[PDB]
RNA sequence: UACUGAUGAAUGUUACCGCAAUAGUAAUUGAACUUAGUACGAGAGGAACAGUUCAUUCGGAUAAUUGGUUUUUGCGGCUGUCUGAUCAGGCAUUGCCGCGAAGCUACCAUCCGCUGGAUUAUGGCUGAACGCCUCUAAGUCAGAAUCCAUGCUAGAACGCGGUGAU
RNA sequence: UGUACAACGGGGUAUUGUAAGCAGUAGAGUAGCCUUGUUGUUACGAUCUGCUGAGAUUAAGCCUUUGUUGUCUGAUUUGU
């Protein structure tokens, strides 16, 4: 097979690492190069493809894309990297002071028969007007080139019971590294909208790891070059309402998703298929560079959107589109 | 008058387009030089409407129309059929005949007042083809080809058929349309007339591969100058 | 692109008035190049075929097909798949211009998009 | 975009489901799934099997005939788009499928009745 | 004993986030649309750059559909064998048949499969040797699917850092 | 020792193809009889209806759960 992906072995872990960030763009303000959420199944897309010189101009064409689950990511601290002859290096890593339940989970493999000693003394090391956190953010203010960002997933507003959240690593592509210490001076403890990282009609990629088997499968593989179609929003009912279908209704099937709960938050929808399964946790970045063709040019209109039960057959789109079709029955009246 | 373009580089220029008195039909594909000739002749006198049949460039060999009305087969999408209405005024009527054959071009060779159809068509089309373009029917066919839309170039001015006409079938069938016909090829030697090029009363468009001969032939019977 | 349905080897009938009733399928054109298998035809492509029953002038002839009917689900960008009833193809030069003057059954809607002089002579797409 | 009816169920068929038959005499055949299209293949009448809405429209299970019925007609005739004369449809559909739901409620109670 | 891989004591303990010395590396070929029936040519014929759309094989993923599937040994039907007879199937080296989720799992399916430097061959520029000339000796510009990075895979079990816990 | 966990109960969900039994006056015929029954009887009737899109699997690798019940701490080792 293909020499390239040895060797073919098992992962590190669920949460797979992004070995690269994209570039830089001085000139720009700070702005965050990625953001993380969980896949969750497969629906159906029709649209009209406004694509030009194509065998399939203005026609509608169906199309299977799937609904990353991404709750508001919350920063719990900030890290700077100097430049080494060595590659990198993390001289300073500082963090938030109050931390949620979720990311002290973490530090703990064992969390029911633990005292929750933390980030005890550490926050009464803060207990002042600086001194001591204030110096290590001048530490990263001297030195370090590149300078990244301590997040974690809201782990209570997904339906999983994992209850355990993952930290992950997240660089500023926000030239004039001043700025970028700063932008994280003003963002300790505030949470991350997902529509603030990515738009809709953007080349992204999506890293994740594989399906496993049986050695077979359980890779962390990352694929590049895919669409977001929507980014959409919890607190907005009808979101699998289009300006076309307008029927109020939400992009989550009848009976929530195939081994997956109801969508009670933000959410991408992604074209084609991330790697991973349902469950997984993803990481989406974007492109590493200004990737320019005609496949990233159109903006995208959405015609109508899927929401049949895929837990076995579907004929209907709502519960209101159930008892319209069956009328009344015997349990009911 | 007589014009000579392509389309994709294809010289069956009947095929992906149709063109009446009051309008004409054109594919939407890549290239703008297909529509670009018909903007070039006909110009904001009658308007060139860009649209498509059932989702297909394949536009001119599926429909029937005349200057009074325009029919489209029962495969034609809802959206199509919206933008047709909102592109051509009160003069013209449009409607979807829910049929069992699709190709209205292979079966409806019609202008303003004479109408020929296949012979194993329904009667309620019948019914609905005299009503609507304001024409009479006939169920008549030429020289044992059995699809007339195809192998028949019509218009008021004149007529063209496939050259395997006989002369028996040559002037019975003129006398039922009250002009003169001429069994002629088009596009270098071809038997698909129809398909091979548009007419009407004040124009000729067809394929480039239309020899000399070939167009003082089109240009004779269609009488341009 | 659409699903594959007519092997190497297949008798795919007669759809046109030109005189034949079958073809057997003897190469594919614009086929791939896989390892222990042979190529497989779909809808609008071109296939030599010889002609198993039919009239002498048109046997003894190896020729290439238009194939109109494929009988194998296929994939429309329009959401719903379909099949025909049987496998057919008509016969034409490489020019693309029909023998035949007219073709019973119906014609695929990808054939007729591809070939122009197909949906020329055809009397019922879809 | 078309909501069909199924050849065997005369259910909403969506795009990205079920399986379209077309016949040597060339007329549709749309389906919602597998097994209704298994279920032709076998030859059976639609009408016989009472799942369906052939056999309920025909044994008078559900109403055949009604005024709301007539309203989802395969309109043929071509409209030039008035903002307004979309924007009223919005809320017929909404009323009409309410009257819809109240008269087979209706006519639920005249098949109900003959137990008491 | 190489090789695929898997544990593992040890360098305050334990835990969390990482850096990257090194080593491996990856995509491949064709067709079509516009450029066109334009340059070009008596004609016959007939390009390409730029802008796009697919497919081949290879490789990496993946099960929504398709499919050999199956010991839900899921339910209907039939049988060998009976229980004092309907019921209950008690049983049949895995009894037969109809269909089936979960799984095993496949070009039998679907998605994905990158940009910056430095060069060779060559084409140059400035310009000697050699009062002319010369792509070269001292410089310098462009340039091959090459090379080396970017990206990707693994992380030195004796390579390193920051941070939580007394 | 708390939207903590597990076992059930419920709901959603698909699979099979119409459960045994009961109500039967329907059921060509009839094993045998009559006081040959627009109530035939005593066993049946290749079947059809109401229960019957029911019975049943309904997670053993489904999902949800305002219901109920049972649980929540043993041993060892480490910190130049």
């Amino acid at each position: 097979g293909h020499l390239g992906f040895l060797p073919r072995k098992r992962a590190a872990s669920i949460r797979a690492r992004v070995k690269a960030f994209p570039k830089d763009d001085r000139s720009k303000p700070v702005a965050l190069t990625s953001f993380l959420g969980y896949k969750a199944g497969m629906t159906t897309i029709v649209r009209d493809l406004d694509r030009p010189g194509s065998k399939f101009h203005k026609r509608e064409v169906v199309e299977a894309v799937t609904v990353v689950d991404t709750p508001p990511v919350v920063v719990v601290g900030v890290v700077g990297y100097v430049e080494t002859p060595r590659g990198l290096r993390s001289l300073t890593t500082v963090w938030a002071e109050h931390l949620s339940d979720e990311v002290k989970r973490r530090f703990y493999k064992n969390w029911y028969k633990s005292k929750k000693k933390a980030f005890t003394k550490y926050s009464a090391k803060y207990a002042q007007d600086g001194a001591g956190i204030e110096r290590e953010l001048a530490r990263i203010k001297k030195y370090a080139s590149v300078v990244r960002v301590l997040v974690h997933t809201q782990i209570r507003k997904t339906p999983l019971a994992q209850k355990k959240a993952h930290l992950a690593e997240i660089q500023l592509n926000g030239g004039s590294i001043s700025e970028k210490v700063d932008w994280a001076r003003e963002h300790f403890e505030k949470t991350v909208a997902v529509d603030s990282v990515f738009e809709q009609n953007e080349m992204i990629d999506a890293i994740a790891v594989t399906k496993g088997h049986g050695q077979r499968g359980y890779h962390s593989r990352t694929s590049i070059n895919h669409k977001i179609y929507r980014v959409g929003k919890g607190d907005d009912e009808a979101n699998g309402a289009t300006s076309f279908d307008r029927t109020k209704k939400t992009i989550t099937p009848m009976g929530g998703f195939v081994h997956y709960g109801e969508i009670k938050n933000d959410f991408i929808m992604v074209k084609g298929c991330i790697p991973g399964n349902r469950k997984r946790i993803v990481t989406l970045r974007k492109s590493l560079y200004t990737n320019t063709s005609r496949k990233a040019l159109e903006e995208v209109s959405l015609k109508w959107i899927d929401t049949a039960s895929k837990f076995g057959k579907g004929r209907f789109q709502t519960p209101a589109e159930k008892h319209a079709f069956m009328g009344t029955l015997k349990k009911d009246l | 008058m007589a014009t000579r373009t392509q389309f994709e580089n294809s010289n069956e220029i009947g095929v992906f387009s149709k063109l009446t008195n009051t309008y004409c039909l054109v594919a939407v594909g890549g290239s703008e030089n297909f529509y670009s000739a018909f903007e070039a002749e006909l110009g904001d006198a009658i308007p060139i409407v860009h649209t498509t049949i059932a989702g297909t460039r394949i536009i001119g060999r599926m429909t029937a129309g005349n200057r009074r009305g325009l029919l489209v087969p029962t495969q034609t999408t809802d959206q199509e059929l919206q933008h047709l209405r909102n592109s051509l005024p009160d003069s013209v009527k449009i409607q979807r005949v829910e049929e069992r054959l699709s190709a209205l071009g292979n079966v409806i060779c019609c202008n303003d007042y004479v109408a020929l159809v296949h012979p194993d068509i329904d009667r309620e089309t019948e019914e609905l083809i005299s009503d609507v373009l304001g024409v009479e029917v006939f169920r008549q066919t030429i020289s044992g080809n059995i699809l007339v839309g195809s192998y028949c170039s019509l218009s008021n001015q004149g007529g063209l058929v496939h050259p395997q006409t006989s002369v028996q079938d040559q002037e019975e069938l003129s006398s039922l349309l009250q002009v003169p016909l001429v069994a002629g090829t088009v596009n270098r030697g071809s038997s698909v007339v129809g398909a091979g090029m548009v007419v009407n009363d004040y124009l000729a468009v067809t394929g480039l591969d239309t020899t000399a001969p070939e167009l003082s032939v089109i240009e004779s019977i269609f009488r341009l100058q | 692109r659409i699903s594959l349905g007519l092997p190497v080897g297949a008798i795919m009938n007669c759809a046109d008035n030109s005189g034949a009733r079958n073809l057997y399928i003897i190469a594919v054109k614009g086929s791939g190049s896989r390892l222990n298998r042979l190529p497989a035809a779909s809808l609008g492509d071109m296939v030599m075929a010889t002609v198993k029953k039919g009239k002498p002038e048109l046997r003894k002839k190896v020729m290439p097909a238009i194939v109109v009917r494929q009988a194998k689900s296929w994939r429309r960008r329009d959401g719903v798949f379909l099949y025909f009833e049987d496998n057919a193809g008509v016969i034409a030069n490489p020019k693309g211009e029909m023998k035949g003057s007219a073709i019973t059954g119906p014609v695929g809607k990808e054939c007729a998009d591809l070939w122009p002089r197909v949906a020329s002579n055809s009397g019922v797409v879809v | 975009m078309r909501i069909y009816q199924c050849h065997f169920c005369s259910s909403p068929c969506y795009p990205g489901h079920g399986i379209m038959f077309v016949r040597n005499d060339a007329k549709e055949f749309r389906f919602c799934r597998s097994k209704c299209h298994k279920a032709f293949k076998q030859r059976r009448n639609p009408r016989k099997l009472k799942w369906t809405k052939a056999f309920r429209k025909a044994a008078g299970k559900e109403l055949a005939v009604d005024s709301t019925l007539t309203f989802a007609q395969r309109r043929n005739v071509p409209v030039r788009y008035n903002r307004e004369l979309v924007a009223t449809t919005l809320k017929a559909m909404a009323r009409i499928e309410e009257i819809r739901q109240k008269r087979e409620r209706a006519f639920y109670k005249n098949r109900m009745r003959g137990n008491k």
